[PDB]
């Protein structure tokens, strides 16, 4: 129903930039959103959170390099990634949560990012 | 949300009074099965799922997310955490009771 669709990954040179995006149905309006990444040999791990009113939170390893943002309707999440490093290589995933007592948590399909050299 | 979003790597989700989310029929049917109802064969029990899917939390509880993004429920009164919504155990017992009633 929500059907999260990610894009913007691929291969990139170290020092370059990407802009990951994830979009949901127009009738979605999320309480909380975030990007995560699962690196080789590591379990899935936070990259950045953003709330419905625009407050953000970053993993220390990306805070000075990445910017998470949402749109006015709160049904899309964006991750600007600058000065990419080989250790940023991972499958990235976008998460979005709506709440009605119970939390309803949705994930995109996964976005491969490989930083070379 | 609040200026901090996480405490000790745990995101605490807060729902407003005017916040609105209407879940999908597919999600209602999935929750129905998870609390033990057969939606095709037991439509007379489905009112329990339609109520339970959006059951409010007691004020002591919030939905949370760990550093991996997994949802859980936290009881701030005693520090207990659980994967399930704290009412789901009770809905499962109600299903058993109500199935008996209609039999």
């Amino acid at each position: 129903q929500v059907q999260l669709q990610e894009s913007g990954g691929g291969l990139v040179q170290a020092g370059g930039s990407l802009n990951l995006s994830c979009v949901a149905s127009g009738s979605s309006h999320f309480n909380s959103m975030g990007w995560y990444r699962q690196a080789p040999g590591k379990q899935r791990d936070l990259v950045a959170d953003i709330s419905n009113d625009g407050v953000t939170n970053y993993a220390d390893s990306v805070k000075d390099r990445f910017t998470i943002s949402t749109n006015n309707a709160k049904n899309a999440v964006y991750l600007q990634m600058n000065n990419l490093k080989p250790e940023d290589t991972a499958v990235y995933y976008c998460n979005a949560v709506a709440v009605a007592g119970r939390a309803f948590s949705y994930w995109g399909q996964g976005t491969q990012v490989t930083v070379s050299s | 949300a609040g200026r901090p979003l996480r405490i000790g790597d745990q995101l605490v989700l807060e729902e407003d009074y005017d916040e609105t989310y209407i879940p999908s029929e597919q999600e209602i049917l999935e929750f129905a099965r998870e609390i033990g109802i057969d939606p095709i064969k037991e439509p007379e029990l489905m009112w329990l799922a339609r109520e339970g899917i959006v059951a409010p939390l007691p004020g002591e509880w919030k939905p949370c997310q760990d550093i991996t993004g997994d949802i859980y429920y936290f009881n701030f009164a005693n520090g207990q955490s659980m994967w399930d919504h704290p009412c789901d155990e009770h809905y499962r017992s109600l299903v058993i009771q109500e199935r008996a009633k209609l039999s």
